[PDB]
């Protein structure tokens, strides 16, 4: 309107101000990474859509009560291979222990914390895999950081999915980086 | 499942950030289908930073226009590349309806098309077969007269008004095998609804994947 939006080819989450991000491989996959999280270096205002199937995963609810709370996060961490979904009362202390490990590591507020996972649904979370691989993250201000974490984050999927785009606001470069994952079980529904 | 997690340095509250995520969802992630089974877990989650230290966000706000579209059209970026990494997939497919009765209405029709089994294999073996897509137009449940209905596929329309065009068989199947993605156009003529919607092929390797062979 005002200005042009333009597209950058090789950005990602780590292209916008404050952001850095990583994936590491700790095991549930069988080479590619599987836990990955994305942070802020100040309290970022944060917005959320979520499934509106009625068999809801654990951490979509963790999620939401973080933020919830206060409306900022300054930490996404996700993992892939295993969905922590239909895994009960034992899925959601889980995810709540997911969530505590990564304040704990970033030394911030558990509730700038959300946390989510995709992959196989039924199977309970190896939270000694998990939580120790969650203390050995380190995000980095880089474009290899924003791919490794999309790595972090895929399962069926053959490619990494990346955008950016850049506009003028109060004469400010303001940037939009994203990242995404899915192949199957696709037909979003969300609110 | 798909997730996705946007992030950016625009100076914004938490209100008028989910406001734009909502609206901007149901055009985008809300408009593509793989497979039609939805998820126990998808989730997107956007984070704003405001390290651009612009006055802060709002519709109000005159360079409101710029930041809702930089965000729109990553989100569209992100799903169509979800859409185009369906399982076993060779080729994006984009429905644009026009002429329904609605905005939402055109969307339910678009959506209807590119979920189609048989839309989704005609399109894998480059068949440019309007009776499927007219079929799945006529149970989407929208307001619909079957008379007055205009197929394209790329440039070529198959056809109009309800009656086929007579169009090159050849030309259209050239032009599946050769699009990414492919676009079939339909227009209603009911009114001034719009809409698109994104999916993909339906190939032998959806198969192979999930019935883990």
């Amino acid at each position: 309107e005002t200005a042009n939006v333009l597209k950058l080819e090789t950005g990602s989450v780590t292209s916008a101000k404050g952001f850095s991000a990583v994936g590491i491989h700790t095991g549930v996959k069988r080479k590619r990474k599987d836990l990955g999280a994305i942070v802020c270096e100040v309290p970022a205002s944060s917005a959320a859509v979520y499934t509106l199937n009625k068999v809801q995963a654990a951490p979509l609810k963790v999620t939401q009560e973080s933020i919830a709370v206060e409306g900022k996060l300054q930490a996404m961490i996700v993992n892939s291979g295993i969905a922590n979904a239909c895994t009960g009362k034992r899925g959601l202390d889980d995810a709540y222990t997911m969530r505590a490990v990564g304040a704990e590591t970033f030394h911030i507020p558990e509730h700038y914390v959300a946390v989510t996972s995709t992959g196989v649904i039924g199977e309970f979370l190896p939270m000694d895999v998990i939580t120790n691989g969650i203390r050995q993250l380190k995000p980095e201000a880089t474009i290899e950081g924003a791919h490794a974490f999309n790595e972090a984050i895929l399962t069926t999927d053959t490619v990494e999915k990346h955008t950016c785009y850049q506009t003028i606001v109060n004469g400010k470069t303001v940037t939009v980086g994203g990242v995404a994952k899915g192949s199957g079980m696709i037909h979003p529904n969300m609110a | 499942t798909m997730l996705s997690f946007v992030t950016t340095d625009a100076n914004i509250d938490h209100g008028h950030l989910q406001g734009a995520l909502s609206a901007i969802t149901n055009e985008t992630f809300n408009r593509i289908t793989v497979d039609g089974d939805t998820s126990t877990n998808d989730m997107v989650v956007v984070m704003a930073s405001g390290l651009a230290e612009n006055e802060t966000l709002t519709p109000e706000h005159p360079d409101w226009a710029n930041f809702y579209k930089a965000l729109q059209l990553a989100c569209e970026d992100l799903a169509k590349q979800i859409a185009r990494d369906g399982e076993g997939a060779t080729k994006l497919i984009e429905v644009e309806v026009t002429g329904a009765a609605n905005d939402q209405e055109a969307g339910m029709v678009a959506k209807q098309i590119v979920g189609s089994d048989l839309v989704k294999t005609a399109i894998y073996g480059a068949d440019a077969n309007w009776g499927r897509i007219i079929c799945a137009i006529g149970y989407s449940g929208c307001e619909v007269n079957q008379e007055t209905i205009d197929i394209a596929i790329g440039p070529i329309v198959t056809l109009k008004q309800s009656e086929p065009t007579g169009f090159s068989e050849e030309e259209a199947t050239a032009y599946l095998k050769e699009a990414d993605p492919v676009k079939i156009s339909v227009n209603l003529h009911i009114g001034n609804g719009t809409g698109k919607a994104w999916g993909c092929d339906l190939t032998y390797d959806y198969v192979r994947i999930n019935a883990g062979y």
